């Protein structure tokens, strides 16, 4: 969210997510972003 | 012991957990019986 | 999915419903069919 | 329509797909339909 660069789509940069803690439910109560679609996921019980 | 809806480390269900003899592989702690039920969870 | 438990821990009330409303139609034939199954056996086993 | 083929020569995966759950949702009725038709003729048979 603080991404300091990202890689072009043409080759969009892949990254590995696992073995941490998230509050997702940050991001929909965050509202920093243009889109926050959750499709497949509801996001408001994904942080417990 | 005691029969509750349960959300547990992150596997939700309802139900009693009791101490399980059951055999449970290392690589297992918990594993669904028919209707994707537990039989003994990590036991 | 078989499982409604998981979509209601993850998706949203109306895409979960809707998909409830499929799968709770899948067993309301499977329920009667198979009383209708039962009360033909029923029949065989009245005339038997 | 009543041909899935012109479906899958003109549509894409999803919406094909979903047409073709309401359509063999129908079959899957008028088939076990029969099925009882057949077997009520067949407890009349049976009794005869
Ligand atoms: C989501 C988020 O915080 N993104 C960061 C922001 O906090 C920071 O203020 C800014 C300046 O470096 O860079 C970006
Ligand atoms: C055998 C073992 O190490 N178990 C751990 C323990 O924190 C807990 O009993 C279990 C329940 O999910 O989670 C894991």
């Amino acid at each position: 969210f603080n991404a300091t660069r990202f890689a072009s789509v043409y080759a969009w940069n892949r990254k590995r997510i696992s073995n941490c803690v998230a509050d997702y439910s940050v991001l929909y109560n965050s509202a920093s972003f243009s889109t926050f679609k959750c499709y497949g996921v509801s996001p408001t019980k994904l942080n417990d | 012991n005691k029969c509750v809806n349960f959300n547990f480390n992150g596997l939700t269900g309802t139900g009693v957990l009791t101490e399980s003899n059951k055999k449970f592989l290392p690589f297992q702690q918990f594993g669904r019986d028919i209707a994707d039920t537990t039989d003994a969870v990590r036991i | 999915s078989s499982v409604l438990n998981d979509i209601l821990s993850r998706l949203d009330p109306p895409e979960a419903e809707v998909q409830i409303d499929r799968l709770i139609t899948g067993r309301l034939q499977s329920l009667q069919t198979y009383v209708t199954q039962q009360l033909i056996r029923a029949a065989e086993i009245r005339a038997s």
